[PDB]
RNA sequence: ACCCCCGCCGUUAGUUGCCAGCGGUUCGGCCGGGCACUCUAACGGGACUGCCCGCGAAAGCGGGAGGAAGGAGGGGACGACGUCUGGUCAGCAUGGCCCUUACGGCCUGGGCGACACACGUGCUACAAUGCCCACUACAAAGCGAUGCCACCCGGCAACGGGGAGCUAAUCGCAAAAAGGUGGGCCCAGUUCGGAUUGGGGUCUGCAACCCGACCCCAUGAAGCCGGAAUCGCUAGUAAUCGCGGAUCAGC
């Protein structure tokens, strides 16, 4: 709002890890407030991605974090007579929210059946720099570089 | 499916007991 | 054209194929299954020629079914609508007959919409 | 042995309580002291306009508390002189045993 | 519908009506204002005048015509159609 | 012989009842883990011990009543970081920086007339 | 149709089923509530005056 | 699409359907008039025309007052229309600087 | 600001509520016994930018400590002169105008539920973070003497017949549901979805054709996430799950 700067909230770490970051994690997978649910599907995850590839779930989703965290992205700010994608760097903060985000969401585009799958895979794909969230990020930096020209026009 | 008047879920809704929701 | 004239889903559930017999669901499913001793989770796929034997004699003899069930309904509403009672009324015209309102939707009795 | 108050104001039920938790300690001999009971709340929610205006209402409430005593050992020296008690208006008493 | 641990219903000043023409045999204009009244085996044959709100509806009566009531076939709204 | 404090969260109370031992905790007459079946919630109502190295140190006898599966959790969170600091006053820090030493009072909102809930007001339109 | 309607909810019915709560200080037919007698418009006035005894402004 | 309201008055279909065509000339800027609601009502002064129309940049209101329905229905319709084009135009006046 | 609720604490208060330790324990805090604790509903306490540092002419602002709570602690009640010739003569009151075998009054019946269409608010969905059967938990606020009804029974059930407890912190509505362990469905217009219709019953009620809710058999639609446009919400909020009450014979 208008006023002062809103304040990060900060998260429980969780009861698995006691990690921060994880914890956002899980409430971006879930759905109607049932949590238990959701924390499920994580720890679900993990448990595949520990079979599946043989070394910690954990240190396999802070790297695809690390490589679904957009460095340069567009906002849209009309200059004249026309709408600019003008290119701005993402702050720290958002690029982990982000990050999240488009993780989950990728994740659900997928066709293995259970959410405790894909949440895995898309954490396995995009922890390397494969899947369908580091397409997403892929592209928001593309449009970030493209748009160079227009960068004295950042704010 | 809370509106099927069929089901354990669905008396629950309609705030019946029948069949599929006994007391 | 199986049972009962209707030849059911096989590689499913014996419960729910026949429930793909029109004037059977999921009530008469559990019934003839009892009363023919079969377990509900064979898949019709993997029934004995003799359960086949047992599931559609017990089913073909004791409901009213398929083709006989729908000209009862018909006939049932035939006369409902001959007679000339507000019931079959407005069975004639197309429009709904359980007292519902009539003024906005009622759509599934008079179908997508009419523009004037 | 023992008494019950209902009223829909406090300050009347509590000091009526306390005169009774008085009356029959003094005048002997044992009494379980005055008990707050849990209030039964009868509300009344209303539109405030007389025509339309649905989202405008006013909240009321009737507030019935309620008060329980006893006199543990009797001894009617006490019973007697509880027909000559004080009794406030917006109070209503009950005994039973 | 109405529960069959009660009795299948007629407005006692319709039933009695039917059956004073039972004695001397049918048949009557029997004007009534008892759409609420079941139609019953004993009114067979007869043409009992329903009143749906305005007029009293001349009605035939017959044998597949029995677990109805009597507002049935004096139906109450006009509609020709729309425009 | 035994430690209490009083734990609450929402409308939930959470009786503790510490008894050093092996370590082993109830509910209700009930096993802790028994009753939290399947509550990843859980571990952390245990947890203010674990910010003073107690966990095997100290029993558990717990009575709780009211509220749900999960403010319950929080409340014994609650009640045993209470109790840990009467039978050890020097614990206020190692214990209150965690914040365990406190009660968040954010409880349920009140839905208001005019409303669909606390907040959601209703859908309107201009045209 | 008013006093004339007032009157006839005074009066027992022809049948058990008629019985309607009238206001009983405005003669309202609907919004009436037992406890009181009263309809929500009366109810409120009354309440207000302080002529409604218990009853006070809610405030949680 | 698009309804009329006669509020406390009797109308015919003729009017009704004049009421349609004169909305029309709103139709020249070719953006959407969506939901258009018309409401003509009788003041002891004369009828009034109000209209409120939401298009993809904006909404209409507005009211005409006249001896004349007809009239009220065409000042109605001259209010909306500047309504409009300045929704359709305010937009350019600052293309530069 | 003074009033109410929630948040922490103390006082008073101990049954119909509570049960830490002893004794029984008929295996039910059931009894002894106790008010510790939980609670209940009343009375005070507490927070004041008071303290510390810094910035400040000051008011104040930034920040640390202590504390359950810190800068307005979260919510409520409360709405200035006025505005909209805003709303209501149909709540009522009311000037005036108007009716007088009728524009009043009573009743039966019909209508207010009409259905080529258009709009607003909403319920349930389109499904596997899901649907179904089973078994297993945790609320709160309320209501309840032609009322709530335990429990027993007939019934697939709605329900019906018996029949105990309670003017109710006792007795009842009562099951909370999401949730939890388990098992089936395996991506399908389906074990999704539950409209529409046929048929058979239950209850209220003088009476359910118009037009009631409910149960069961059968039927098993539209619908594969929605154009232009557009609503809400800044935290115990939104989302999601059930529970009560008013009015009320029933709905
Ligand atoms: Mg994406
Ligand atoms: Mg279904
Ligand atoms: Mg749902
Ligand atoms: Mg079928
Ligand atoms: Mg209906
Ligand atoms: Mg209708
Ligand atoms: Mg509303
Ligand atoms: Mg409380
Ligand atoms: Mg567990
Ligand atoms: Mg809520
Ligand atoms: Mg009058
Ligand atoms: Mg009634
Ligand atoms: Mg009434
Ligand atoms: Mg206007
Ligand atoms: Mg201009
Ligand atoms: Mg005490
Ligand atoms: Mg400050
Ligand atoms: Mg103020
Ligand atoms: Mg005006
Ligand atoms: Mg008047
Ligand atoms: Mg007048
Ligand atoms: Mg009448
Ligand atoms: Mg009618
Ligand atoms: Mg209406
Ligand atoms: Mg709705
Ligand atoms: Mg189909
Ligand atoms: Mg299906
Ligand atoms: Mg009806
Ligand atoms: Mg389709
Ligand atoms: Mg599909
Ligand atoms: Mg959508
Ligand atoms: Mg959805
Ligand atoms: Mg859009
Ligand atoms: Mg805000
Ligand atoms: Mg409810
Ligand atoms: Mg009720
Ligand atoms: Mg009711
Ligand atoms: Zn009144």
């Amino acid at each position: 709002a208008r006023r002062r700067r809103a304040e990060v909230r900060q998260l429980q770490p969780d009861l698995v890890y006691g990690d921060v970051l994880v914890t956002a994690f899980i409430n971006k997978i879930m759905r109607d407030g049932k949590k238990n649910l959701a924390a499920r599907i994580f720890y679900d995850a993990c448990k595949i991605i520990q079979e599946k590839t043989g070394q910690e779930p954990l240190k396999v989703f802070k790297q695809a974090v690390e490589n679904v965290k957009p460095r340069m992205e567009v906002r849209s700010r009309r200059v004249g007579g026309a709408n600019y994608q003008v290119p701005m760097e993402v702050s720290p903060r958002r690029q982990q929210s982000l990050a999240l985000r488009w993780l989950v969401q990728a994740a659900n585009q997928r066709p293995e059946r259970r959410a405790a799958v894909r949440i895995a895979h898309e954490l396995m794909d995009a922890a390397e720099g494969k899947g369908g969230a580091v397409k997403k990020k892929e592209d928001v930096e593309r449009m970030a570089e493209a748009n160079r020209a227009y960068a004295h026009y950042r704010w | 499916g809370k509106g099927d008047r069929r089901t354990r879920r669905g008396k629950i809704w309609r705030g019946t007991y029948g069949k599929y929701r006994p007391r | 054209a199986r049972i009962a004239g209707v030849e059911i889903p096989r590689n499913k559930r014996v419960d729910v194929a026949l429930t793909y017999i029109y004037g059977i669901g999921k009530a008469r499913a559990k019934e003839a299954l009892e009363k023919t001793g079969i377990n509900p989770a064979t898949r019709v796929k993997d029934l004995t020629e003799a359960e086949v034997v047992r599931l559609r004699e017990y089913v073909e003899n004791t409901w009213k079914l398929e083709g006989e069930l729908r000209a009862e309904v018909a006939a049932n509403i035939k006369r409902l609508m001959d007679i000339g009672c507000y019931r079959g009324l407005r069975h004639r015209r197309g429009l709904p007959v359980r007292g519902q309102r009539t003024r906005t939707n009622a759509r599934t009795r008079k179908g997508p919409r009419k523009t004037v | 042995i023992r008494i019950k108050l209902r009223g829909f104001d406090h300050k009347t039920l509590d000091a009526s309580a306390q005169k009774i938790v008085e009356a029959a300690r003094r005048s002997g001999a044992q009494v379980s002291g005055p008990i707050p009971l849990p209030t039964r709340v009868r509300r009344f929610t209303v539109i405030r306009g007389p025509f339309k205006h649905k989202d405008s209402r006013e909240h009321f409430e009737l507030r019935t508390h309620n008060r329980l005593v006893d006199i543990i050992n009797p001894n009617r020296k006490t019973i007697e002189q509880l027909m000559t008690l004080d009794l406030p208006t917006g109070v209503e008493i009950e005994i039973k045993t | 519908p109405r529960s069959l641990k009660k009795g299948v219903f007629v407005d006692d000043h319709l039933l009695e009506k039917v059956l004073e023409l039972n004695a001397k045999g049918e048949k009557r204009l029997i004007k009534t204002w008892s759409r609420r009244s079941t139609i019953v085996p004993e009114m067979v044959g007869h043409t009992i005048a329903v009143y749906n709100g305005k007029q009293h509806v001349p009605v035939y009566i017959t044998e597949n015509m029995v677990g109805h009531k009597l507002g049935e076939f004096a139906p109450t709204r006009t509609y020709r159609g729309h425009g | 012989e035994q430690y209490y404090g009083t734990g609450r969260r929402k409308e939930a109370v959470a009786r503790v009842f510490l008894r050093p031992g092996n370590g082993k905790v109830t509910v209700n007459g009930q096993d802790f883990n028994e009753y939290f079946q399947g509550l990843v919630r859980a571990v952390a109502a245990l947890e203010p011990l674990r910010a003073v190295d107690a966990l095997g140190h100290f029993d558990a006898y717990i009575t709780v009543r009211g509220g749900g599966k999960s403010g319950q959790i929080d409340a014994i969170k609650l009640g045993i970081a209470r109790a840990l600091v009467q039978y050890n006053p020097d614990y206020r820090a190692k214990l209150k920086p965690l914040g365990f030493l406190t009660r968040d009072a954010r409880v349920v909102e009140r839905k208001k007339y005019g409303k669909h809930k606390a907040r959601r007001a209703p859908q309107y339109s201009k045209r | 149709a008013r006093k004339a309607l007032i009157e006839k909810a005074k009066r027992t019915p022809k049948f058990k089923v008629r019985a309607y709560t009238r206001c009983v200080r405005c003669g309202r037919a609907r919004s009436v509530y037992r406890f009181f007698g009263l309809c929500r418009i009366c109810l409120r006035e009354l309440a207000h005056k302080g002529q409604l005894p218990g009853v006070r402004k809610a405030s949680w | 699409t698009m309804n009329i309201t006669s509020k406390q008055m009797e109308i015919t279909p003729a009017i009704r359907q004049h009421v349609a065509d004169r909305l029309a000339k709103l139709e020249k800027w070719q953006t959407h008039l969506i939901n258009p609601h018309i409401i003509l009502s009788k003041e002891p002064q004369g009828f009034v025309a109000d209209a409120t129309i939401n298009t993809p940049n904006g909404v209409l209101v507005a009211s005409g007052k006249h001896e004349d329905m007809y009239t009220a229905i065409n000042e109605l319709i001259n209010k909306l229309e500047r309504q409009l084009n300045k929704l359709q135009h305010k937009g350019e006046a600052r293309r530069a600087a």
